[PDB]
């Protein structure tokens, strides 16, 4: 049902070109980044605390001392990537801020819609694209997919409005 | 709603009699259809030949009519194009070439029958899905 | 001026019945002993000025011209289309089901 | 005249964009006049009904239905299998009040273009150039407000 | 009637006072089309400015 | 079908391809035994 | 001996018209009492030429060259019809059936992209009278049909089209219509060209000619969309004669 | 266009041949514990 | 039906695990 | 020192236990391959495709000319039954070695003997079992030449007249065409190996590989590795494992495309049409309908102004209309009778289409590799009644998966194995952190 509900948003709002839910999307990819990425880091820049080959058992909760390098942390980032991270409670906030601040845009995102307030079109584009009939973009492309989610599940997706489509008005391309 | 006998109820041959299927005959024709047919066959259309579908209405225009037991069981021995003018066993399945499909080497007479009920039961049920295609789905 | 020629065919008989010298083939299906064979003759032999013209198609045995006689009345001739009559679209208009 | 625009989907506040700023008469244009109540009929004189756009769809079908909810009439999208068009079904439309009063239509673009419009309800006549209309429907205060409001709470 | 000064070109000029006179694109200022004008077409010199 | 004297044994062969499987599974059992040691 | 598919494939060979040895320079005589068909004529452009639009109407436009962008793609081939002999002496061929179109688009200077449907369908091309052989200096003269490049049931960008689609700009409700009128209504355009073939290779053995090409037909309108422009052809052919 | 290909299957085979002549010069070697 | 035998073969697992850890084993 | 959850890293050092280890797994894998195979015979109904079925080992079984005759048929099962219980009697075999070798064998195999004992690090004895290893794959693709050339041959999907089993008597041994293939770019219309296409290029190829083998295993017995190779590696079994894992990822990787693109040595009659193979088919089919109905195919111009059945690949072959435009390397022995010189022939396509090719071409479009994972076949919009997954498509995901994984552990255990030879993969030592000895970077 849920599956059904991301489809109605795509055929009726045009939820993917809205920039709240772009920022949402940016928040939750960003977050299970950062998560795979500081879990990475810590587990590749322990300190070799004890003589197993299971580097698990190395860890006192009480121990004081940090159990992986920063520094060394620091070092590698910065020579693979150009710049890493040097203070660890920025580190940990920032990964607080990440998923929140995104899950906190798409919310307002969906209070836009609750309205019918999309972001559905770009005006600039349907002008051309009414007026020059060889122009094409891949945003003009998924509007027709759009239309036809609309009218392929409409009637049975809201039955309460008995809408019939007699086959003939069914927007469809060539042979399928 | 459920499998009446009124359901189940079919012509036999183009002079109005009439046959009532068991459900066990339908189950069983359904189950062979899907086994023999179905691959070009789901849901009343013809995959290899759109224009032409499994709907009763179709059936009845074909020349040998085929909205009947006796003109369905004949077109899976001997089939014919929709005027009956060719006789195409060797493009599509049938008894007389059961050499070539060999899906049909082991139908017996009673499985021709019940698949025939199968093709003339079902639009009862489904109503325009059967034949109909996507638009229907 | 501008007109959309399709959509002005279906205000004409074209609408109504099959038009010997625009409708897809497959529109002979929808009466017996026509398809796909004196469907086949059909096409190929348009366009027809009168309906009666078909009866005319070389080779048709009586069996065949006792058939059209009798789905007479279902037929009509209207000018040809080009839009409907180009690209094959007679044999294959990109319908299916 | 004030009770017809209201019955007119260009009004309802679910009809926006969030983008598409400006006025309501941006969007529509600047009403000038009800066209009056458009009424059509098939070639049988039977009255057949527009059925109207929902708040939902940006874009909607041209369905024409009897009394009774029978689909009887349609613009069709692929017209080679098409029963119900316009030019087969012979519809009309016939005006009452405004400013078509008594006027009837029958040539069959014209009387699409009719109903094209009654989908959105009654039908008026605009001005587009004075604030170079785009045509693309916009919210009015009421949306406008309500979305600063919910959001901000 | 058309020529590039009706059309505010300031640097074009510059550029064909010193020979370079065709575009990647095949035309040229003097009204010749298809020409390859090698790398040194407009696009180019203005390419190697930019590097 | 298996040829007609070893018929006896269909729903044996229906099992049989599912055992490797019970390996994996009899290796947990057994470092259940011991106490994941 | 010929190639195979084998030798063939990958090559661009393919897309090329069968030469005559440059020693085929005889005649292949016609008896009005027999009948006779191609059996296959292949045309193979080289060359695409587009006329410009000279703003004004006091200095004409001229035929200015194109680039190919859609590969090899061109030739016509497989083409057979009716070669027949007039009261006159005169011998026409008439096309019958083949693949006798080719989409086409060509890129001229500044980057306009030029498409047309290269074709000679339903073509008929006439000698002069008093042929009776086939030699190195005939000359086949004639007309052909052009329809529309996009056939009816093509959608443009915006759902709109001809058997098919969208009859109105959908995404402008309650824009004024007027001024869409042209992108809104699709049309069907069929014109007419023109082609020569100049016979230069001849083996009177064998029934096979050679020779080179000119034809001239409008480019797409996009269904009426915008106004063509007239593109003038060059190129080879091969044509193998049989008696029917 | 030649040309650019010759230039392009020069490039590469260069690059290519740093990339395997690199490695096989001692690369386990080059840490900062045992080199051996 | 199936389901005996591949309760006689599922049990043949444990079961040699069950005797070894009550015969004291080298488990 | 390692954790249960590692527990076989245990054996790194106990010859003995560890040769029971693999000795057993060997076990499971004949195991599985007998059982799976009375498994599908069990099953088998022979008037249907095996491709209907869900018969992935039977195939491999036909493909080698065992228990079909002439366009496939099956004809005899008694050797799909050898095949299974000889190798689920075998399994039994491995297994009583298996675990002999790893509950009561010899834990550590140095002291029993110097010649089946070893050590990871000795250069010398690691390349001679390399090279015996070698001894026996080279055999082992003889043996395919031996059933090829003089056991009764290897079915052959382009034999004339259908397809039918064929002793191959003149293997192609040119070096130009064998080592050709393993030239040939990988991208479309070329394939690289993918693209052998008959079987006299198979056996040839198998017994240059039989050669080179036991040719390379002969060197590495007598051999020891060069000064350049000893300093380019790491020495541990940890490393050899992680090799080896990357070799197999790149063939599983091999495998998948081999499946999904070649008919010759995955016979269609019995694997089912591949992806490119069902969509050609599909225009084909339409093809012959709209012909039969009098459309001219060559002449037809559709929608987009291309050919609606026909038009030029961008090299000039005429070709299949429609967005089987992308599949024209598409080539299969129901297809090619229709192809001449320039491609598609238009004069034989009028005149020379036959029963058996309208038929093959209605049953590959039917049966194109399109399923979902509950076995409905069809695009996924298609409602519930077919019963059916290809086989390509199985055999293709299921070795894509694992060719990914064996990659992941190539990487996991190739880093380690560098790591732990350098001396740092439990972590940094505290007191000699190398950061803490170089420069800042800025
Ligand atoms: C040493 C270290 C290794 C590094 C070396 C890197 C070298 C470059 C690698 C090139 C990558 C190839 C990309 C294109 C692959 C493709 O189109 O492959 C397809 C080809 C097969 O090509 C097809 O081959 C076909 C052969 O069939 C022909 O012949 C057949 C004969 O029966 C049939 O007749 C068939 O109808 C007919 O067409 C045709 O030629 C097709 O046109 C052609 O597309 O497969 C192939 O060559 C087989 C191999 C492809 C490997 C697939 C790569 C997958 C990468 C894994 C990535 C995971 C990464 C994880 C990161 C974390
Ligand atoms: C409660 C607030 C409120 C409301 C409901 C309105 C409502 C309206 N105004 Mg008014 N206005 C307001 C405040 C408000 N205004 C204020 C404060 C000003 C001074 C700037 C104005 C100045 C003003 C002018 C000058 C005009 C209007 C007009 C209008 C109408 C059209 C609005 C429009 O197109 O919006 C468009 C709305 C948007 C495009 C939404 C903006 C979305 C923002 C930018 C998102 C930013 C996200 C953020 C960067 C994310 C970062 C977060 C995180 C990552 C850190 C409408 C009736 C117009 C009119 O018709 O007047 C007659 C007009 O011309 N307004
Ligand atoms: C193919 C899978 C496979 C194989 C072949 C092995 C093999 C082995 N493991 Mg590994 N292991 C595996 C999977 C596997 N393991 C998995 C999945 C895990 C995660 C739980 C582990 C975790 C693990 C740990 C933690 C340890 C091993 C150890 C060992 C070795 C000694 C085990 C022992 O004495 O048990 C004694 C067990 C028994 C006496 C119980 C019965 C076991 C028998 C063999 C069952 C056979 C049943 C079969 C039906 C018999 C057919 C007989 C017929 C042919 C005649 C042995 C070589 C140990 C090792 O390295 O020792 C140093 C060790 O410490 N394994
Ligand atoms: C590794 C190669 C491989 C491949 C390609 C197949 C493929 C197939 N098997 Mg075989 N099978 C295999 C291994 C394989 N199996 C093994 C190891 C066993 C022993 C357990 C079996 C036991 C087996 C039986 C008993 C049956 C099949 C059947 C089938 C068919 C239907 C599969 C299905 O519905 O899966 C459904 C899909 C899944 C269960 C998804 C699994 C996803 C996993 C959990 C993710 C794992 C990620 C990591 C590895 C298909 C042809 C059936 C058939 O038609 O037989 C004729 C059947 O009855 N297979
Ligand atoms: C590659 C697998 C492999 C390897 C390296 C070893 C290695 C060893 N084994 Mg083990 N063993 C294996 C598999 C293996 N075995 C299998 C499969 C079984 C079950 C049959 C056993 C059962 C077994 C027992 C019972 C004992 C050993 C012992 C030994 C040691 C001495 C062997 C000896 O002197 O034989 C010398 C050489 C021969 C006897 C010649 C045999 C020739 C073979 C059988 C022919 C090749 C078979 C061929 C590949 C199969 C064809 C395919 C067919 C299915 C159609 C040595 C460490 C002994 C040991 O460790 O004592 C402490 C011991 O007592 N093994
Ligand atoms: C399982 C197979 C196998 C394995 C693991 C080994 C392993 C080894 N061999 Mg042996 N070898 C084998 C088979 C095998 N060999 C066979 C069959 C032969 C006979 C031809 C030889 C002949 C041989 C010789 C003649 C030599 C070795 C040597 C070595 C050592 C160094 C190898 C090396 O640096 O490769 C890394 C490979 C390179 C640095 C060169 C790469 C060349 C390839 C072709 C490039 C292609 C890459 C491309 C992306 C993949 C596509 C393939 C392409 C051709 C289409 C190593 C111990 C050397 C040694 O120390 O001998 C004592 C040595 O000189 N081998
Ligand atoms: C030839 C293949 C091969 C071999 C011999 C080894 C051998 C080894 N690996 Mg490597 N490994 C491999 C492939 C291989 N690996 C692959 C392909 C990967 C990537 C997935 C890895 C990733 C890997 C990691 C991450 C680690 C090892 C480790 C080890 C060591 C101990 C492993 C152990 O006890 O597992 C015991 C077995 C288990 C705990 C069972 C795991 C169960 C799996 C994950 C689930 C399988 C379910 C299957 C998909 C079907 C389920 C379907 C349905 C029922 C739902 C050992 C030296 C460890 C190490 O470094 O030691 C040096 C270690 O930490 N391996
Ligand atoms: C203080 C510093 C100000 C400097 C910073 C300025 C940054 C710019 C701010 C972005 C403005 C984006 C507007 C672009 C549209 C524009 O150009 O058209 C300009 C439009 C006006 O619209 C114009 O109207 C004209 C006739 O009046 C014509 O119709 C023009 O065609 C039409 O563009 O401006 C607005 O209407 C502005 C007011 C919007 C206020 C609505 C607030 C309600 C929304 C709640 C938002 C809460 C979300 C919080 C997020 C968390
Ligand atoms: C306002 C005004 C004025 C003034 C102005 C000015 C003064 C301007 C300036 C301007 C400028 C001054 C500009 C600049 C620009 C620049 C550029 C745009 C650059 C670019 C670059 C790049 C992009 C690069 C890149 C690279 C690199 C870095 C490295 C490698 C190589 C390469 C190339 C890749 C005046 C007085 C007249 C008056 C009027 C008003
Ligand atoms: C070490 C170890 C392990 C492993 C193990 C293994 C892996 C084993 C193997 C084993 C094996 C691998 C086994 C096998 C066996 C087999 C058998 C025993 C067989 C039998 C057979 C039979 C008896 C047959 C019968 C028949 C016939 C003959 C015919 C047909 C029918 C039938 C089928 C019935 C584990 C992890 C657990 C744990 C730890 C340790
Ligand atoms: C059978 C057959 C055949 C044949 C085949 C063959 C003959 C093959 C060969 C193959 C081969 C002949 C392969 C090779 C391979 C190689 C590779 C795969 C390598 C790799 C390498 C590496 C891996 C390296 C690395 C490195 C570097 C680079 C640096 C330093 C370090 C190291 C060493 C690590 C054919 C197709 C005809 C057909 C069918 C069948
Ligand atoms: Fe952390």
């Amino acid at each position: 049902a849920i599956f059904r509900f991301l489809l109605f948003f795509q055929g009726f709002h045009n939820w993917t070109l809205n920039p709240f839910h772009m920022m949402g999307v940016a928040g939750v990819l960003g977050g299970a980044l950062l998560c795979a990425i500081h879990g990475a880091t810590v587990e590749n820049t322990l300190f070799q605390d004890g003589e197993g080959a299971s580097t698990f058992r190395a860890f006192n909760p009480t121990q004081a001392e940090e159990t992986y390098s920063m520094v060394t942390a620091n070092r590698f980032w910065s020579q693979i990537f150009g710049i890493a991270f040097s203070n660890k409670r920025w580190l940990h906030f920032f990964m607080l801020f990440v998923p929140v601040t995104g899950l906190w845009m798409s919310a307002i995102g969906v209070v836009g819609l609750a309205l019918n307030l999309r972001s559905y079109d770009f005006i600039s584009q349907e002008i051309r694209a009414a007026e020059d009939p060889e122009f094409e973009t891949f945003y003009t492309k998924n509007l027709l997919l759009n239309e036809g989610i609309r009218a392929w599940m409409a009637p049975q997706d809201q039955p309460h409005e008995n809408f019939v489509f007699p086959e003939e008005v069914l927007p469809r391309g060539n042979a399928l | 709603a459920e499998l009446t006998p009124e359901v189940l109820t079919v012509p036999l041959n183009s002079e109005g009699k009439t046959i009532t299927l068991t459900e066990k005959q339908y189950l069983e024709g359904k189950r062979l259809f899907q086994y023999a047919c179905a691959s070009c066959h789901v849901g009343g259309i013809t995959k290899t030949n759109p224009s032409l579908d499994l709907r009763t209405e179709t059936l009845a225009l074909a020349t040998p009519p085929r909205d009947n037991i006796e003109g369905l069981v004949d077109y899976m021995k001997n089939p014919t194009t929709y005027d009956g003018e060719q006789e195409i066993a060797e493009v599509h399945p049938s008894l007389r070439s059961a050499d070539i499909f060999p899906k049909m080497r082991n139908l017996t007479e009673k499985d021709l029958v019940a698949i025939a009920g199968h093709i003339l039961v079902e639009p009862k049920i489904l109503g325009d899905k059967w034949g109909g295609g996507k638009v229907y789905y | 001026e501008l007109v959309n020629v399709v959509d002005e065919k279906l205000g004409t008989a074209y609408g109504e019945k099959i038009d010997l010298n625009n409708t897809n083939i497959a529109a002979f299906i929808q009466y017996r002993g026509l398809y796909p064979t004196l469907a086949k003759l059909i096409v190929k032999n348009a366009p027809y000025e009168s309906v009666e013209d078909v009866l005319n198609i070389p080779g048709l045995t009586e069996r065949q011209k006792q058939i059209l006689r009798e789905n007479l009345e279902h037929f009509t001739v209207t000018e040809v289309e080009t839009a409907l009559v180009e690209g094959g679209d007679r044999y294959n208009n990109g319908l299916y089901k | 005249e004030k009770l017809a625009f209201y019955d007119y989907i260009g009004n309802n506040p679910a009809k926006g964009g969030l983008f598409r700023t400006g006025p309501m008469n941006k969007g529509d244009g600047i009403a000038q006049a009800w066209k009056g109540h458009a009424v059509f009929r098939n070639k049988e004189g039977e009255e057949l009904f527009v059925r109207r756009m929902p708040a939902f769809f940006e874009s909607f079908p041209v369905i024409l239905t009897d009394k009774n909810g029978v689909v009887k009439a349609d613009i069709p999208f692929r017209r080679a299998e098409s029963k119900y068009s316009f030019e087969q079904q012979g519809v009309t439309v016939s005006f009452y009040g405004g400013e078509l009063n008594g006027q009837t239509f029958t040539d069959p673009p014209t009387v699409k273009s009719y109903a094209r419009k009654a989908i959105f309800g009654e039908i008026f006549e605009f001005d587009t150039e004075t604030l170079n209309s785009d045509g693309i429907f916009r919210t009015s205060p009421r949306g406008w407000f309500t979305f600063a409001h919910a959001v901000f709470a | 009637l058309n020529p590039m000064w009706r059309q505010g070109m300031f640097v074009l000029p510059f550029m064909a006072r010193l020979g370079v006179t065709g575009s990647w694109s095949g035309w040229s200022i003097t009204g010749e089309t298809g020409i390859d004008p090698g790398f040194w077409s407009f696009e180019g010199v203005a390419l190697a400015h930019i590097v | 079908k298996l040829p007609e004297a070893y018929a006896i044994f269909d729903p044996l062969v229906d099992v049989l391809p599912v055992i490797p499987v019970l390996f994996l599974a009899l290796a947990f059992v057994w470092q259940a035994a011991v106490g994941f040691r | 001996q010929t190639l195979t598919y084998d030798d063939i494939v990958g090559t661009g060979l393919a897309n090329k018209c069968p030469t005559l040895d440059d020693t085929a320079r005889g005649a292949y005589p016609i008896d009005s009492s027999q009948t006779y068909r191609i059996a296959r004529l292949c045309l193979q452009p080289t060359t695409f030429l587009v006329k410009e639009e000279p703003k004004n109407k006091r200095q004409e436009a001229e035929f200015v060259p194109t680039k190919l962008v859609t590969r090899e793609t061109t030739s016509l081939d497989q083409i057979q019809g009716e070669l027949k002999v007039n009261s006159d002496g005169s011998l026409t061929f008439v096309e019958e059936d083949g693949i006798d179109f080719q989409p086409v688009t060509v890129q001229m200077a500044g980057g306009e992209r030029i498409p047309l449907l290269f074709t000679v369908k339903n073509l008929v091309a006439s000698t002069q009278p008093n042929v009776t052989s086939i030699t190195t200096s005939t000359d086949f003269k004639g007309e052909f049909n052009v329809p529309s490049y996009r056939t009816a049931n093509f959608l443009d960008p915006k759902g709109r089209g001809l058997a098919s689609g969208y009859d109105s700009a959908i995404a402008l409700p309650q824009a004024k219509e007027e001024e869409l009128a042209r992108a809104n209504v699709k049309r069907f355009s069929l014109t007419k060209g023109q082609i020569s073939l100049n016979v230069a290779k001849v083996d009177g053995r064998t029934g096979e000619i050679a020779g080179t090409f000119e034809s001239e037909q409008l480019s797409d309108d996009d269904m009426g969309a915008h106004e063509p422009h007239e593109v003038k052809i060059q190129g080879v052919f091969y044509a193998s004669i049989e008696p029917a | 266009m030649e040309t650019l290909k010759i230039t392009v299957y020069i490039v590469v085979t260069f690059f290519v041949l740093l990339f395997v002549f690199g490695f096989l010069s001692g690369d386990p070697a080059r840490n900062p514990k045992r080199k051996d | 039906a199936q389901l005996t035998m591949i309760a006689m073969i599922g049990i043949a697992g444990p079961m040699i695990i069950f005797l070894l850890a009550v015969r004291r084993g080298n488990l | 020192g390692f954790a249960w959850w590692a527990g076989n890293a245990r054996l790194i050092n106990l010859s003995g236990k560890l040769l029971g280890a693999h000795v057993a797994h060997a076990g499971l894998i004949v195991f599985w391959a007998g059982a799976m195979t009375l498994f599908e015979l069990a099953h088998f109904i022979p008037e249907k495709p095996m491709y209907e079925q869900g018969l992935i080992l039977i195939p491999h079984i036909a493909t080698l000319g065992w228990g079909v005759g002439p366009g496939g048929e099956v004809v005899d099962t008694f050797p799909f039954f050898v095949v299974g219980v000889v190798h689920l009697i075998s399994s039994a075999v491995l297994g009583f070695g298996g675990v002999y070798h790893a509950i009561r064998g010899p834990e550590t195999l140095e002291e029993y003997s110097s010649f089946f004992g070893y050590d990871w690090k000795d250069k010398n004895k690691m390349t001679t079992i390399l090279g015996f290893h070698l001894i026996v794959l080279g055999i082992g693709a003889l043996l395919l030449v031996a059933k090829a050339m003089f056991f009764g041959g290897l079915y052959d999907t382009w034999a004339p007249g259908g397809g039918d089993v064929r002793v191959i008597t003149n293997p192609t041994l040119d070096p130009r065409v064998i080592f050709g293939y393993l030239l040939k770019s990988p991208f479309g219309g070329e394939g690289w190996i993918v693209s052998v296409n008959n079987l006299e290029d198979v056996v040839g190829g198998h017994i240059w590989i039989g050669l080179i083998c036991i040719a390379g295993g002969i060197w590495h017995i007598l051999t020891t590795p060069f000064g350049w190779a000893r300093r380019a590696f790491i020495w541990s079994g940890e490393a050899y494992l992680s090799y080896s894992l990357g070799a197999l990822s790149m063939m599983g990787f091999i495998a998948t495309c081999f499946v999904w693109f070649n008919n010759t040595v995955y016979p269609s009659e019995f694997y089912g049409p591949t992806g490119p193979e069902a969509s050609q088919a599909q225009a084909m089919t339409f093809l012959i309908r709209d012909q039969k109905l009098g459309a001219n195919v060559g002449s037809a111009q559709g929608p987009t102004g291309l050919g609606k059945y026909l038009m030029r690949s961008p090299t000039g072959e005429i070709i299949f209309g429609g967005e089987t435009m992308r599949f024209w390397d598409f080539r299969g022995p129901w297809l090619e009778p229709l192809r001449g010189p320039n491609g598609l022939d238009l004069n034989k396509i009028k005149n020379d289409i036959q029963p058996w090719q309208e038929r093959r071409a209605a049953e590959y479009m039917t049966h194109a590799p399109l399923g979902s994972l509950n076995s409905v076949g069809g695009v996924a919009t298609e409602i519930n009644s077919v019963n059916f997954v290809s086989p390509r498509s199985w055999l293709a995901t299921s070795h894509f998966v694992l060719a990914f994984f064996f990659l992941v552990g190539h990487l996991w255990h190739a880093g380690r194995a560098r790591a732990a030879a350098a001396g740092f993969e439990k972590g940094i030592d505290r007191e000699s952190e190398p950061v803490l000895s170089m420069p800042s970077l800025d």
